[PDB]
């Protein structure tokens, strides 16, 4: 009851005459929506990681990765992938 | 539209009611932020 | 498109690398709130003043 | 000569937490900060009236 | 330090997946098979 | 203002950082906003007097 909420707010069973602000109204959502772009194609994350030969320290190669559906869950499930340290990002919430 | 829903639009999570705007956006823009980084407007990546 | 027996074997093989070798581990579970006296350490007692 | 001011009231959930649910769970671990601030502006609003 | 009681959950896993038996992560054996809450307190006895 | 945290919005740091790390930056933003709300009423209490 709204009268019982005044007894919990002021912490007293005998509530005197007056006006009291107990709580605030808030309409909670009933549905849940998510929108992602219409792409489906996979991009060469596998080719950059599992290439045959690699570049040296100087003149490093940089692959432009854009317009794909990324999927990191196929990356860090590999057996020689020992360490995985991230910066400003948690390693588990990478797919979202 | 026209109901308060939990929206997750390209990583921006939150709660609010969405309605069709009358705003004249330029095509290079994709987001409209109000006073003090308030997410006032958004463009969906599907039908734009 | 999705079909295997749900319980899969670990495929025990000693030639694996050390970062994926089978290691038998047991975990413990102890609560950290107000404890009734059931599990205590080796501390002795002293008379009450 | 001024007599009164603009009476105001501020909420904590829509200001600090905004639209997040996880912020409302952690803010109750802080005590009675928002009960102090709501009664103070209420005590202001009855004073200027 | 005193506690209420101490348990022992015996299982076998391999070397690559020892980190996600911990409060607040995800995984193949963490999500659907063996999970533990966000306020868990315990030690891993990992011998060779 | 970010108050020295990663971002000014709090919904994304709950979505980007893990809860072992994300409540550290949330407690930075909560104590920054609770100090912002406490000082605002305190300047109001001097002005209302
Ligand atoms: C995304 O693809 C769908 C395919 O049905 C199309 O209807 C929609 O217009 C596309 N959106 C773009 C290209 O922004």
């Amino acid at each position: 009851d709204p009268l019982s909420e005044t007894k919990c707010t002021l912490k007293s069973f005998t509530v005197e005459k007056g006006i009291y602000q107990t709580s605030n109204f808030r309409v909670q959502p009933t549905e849940s929506i998510v929108r992602f772009p219409n792409i489906t194609n996979l991009c060469p994350f596998d080719e950059v990681f599992n290439a045959t030969r690699f570049a040296s320290v100087y003149a490093w190669n940089r692959k432009r990765i854009s317009n794909c559906v990324a999927d990191y869950s196929v990356l860090y499930n590999l057996a020689p992938f020992f360490t995985f340290k991230c910066y400003g990002v948690s390693p588990t919430k990478l797919n979202d | 539209k026209n109901k308060c829903v939990n929206f997750n639009f390209n990583g921006l999570k939150g709660t609010g009611v969405l309605t069709e705007s009358n705003k004249k956006f330029l095509p290079f823009q994709q987001f409209g932020r109000d006073i003090a980084d308030t997410t006032d407007a958004v463009r969906d990546p599907q039908t734009l | 498109f999705n079909c295997y027996f749900p319980l899969r074997s670990y495929s025990f093989r000693p030639t694996y690398g050390v970062g994926h070798q089978p290691y038998r581990v047991v975990v413990l579970s102890f609560e950290l709130l107000h404890a009734p006296a059931t599990v205590c350490g080796p501390k002795k007692s002293t008379n009450l003043v | 000569l001024p007599v009164s001011m603009t009476k105001t009231s501020v909420d904590c959930t829509m200001y600090i937490c905004g639209d997040s649910t996880e912020c409302s769970n952690l803010l109750l671990q802080y005590g009675s900060f928002c009960t102090q601030l709501k009664r103070a502006l209420t005590g202001i609003a009855v004073e200027q009236d | 330090l005193c506690f209420t009681n101490v348990y022992a959950d015996s299982f076998v896993i391999r070397g690559d997946e020892v980190r996600q038996i911990a409060p607040g992560q995800t995984g193949n054996i963490a999500d659907y098979n063996y999970k533990l809450p966000d306020d868990f307190t315990g030690c891993v006895i990992a011998w060779n | 203002s970010k108050f020295g945290a990663i971002s000014s919005v709090l919904n994304d740091i709950f979505s980007r950082l893990d809860p072992p790390e994300a409540e550290v930056q949330i407690d930075r933003l909560i104590t920054g906003r609770l100090q912002s709300l406490q000082t605002y009423v305190t300047q109001q209490l001097i002005r209302a007097a």
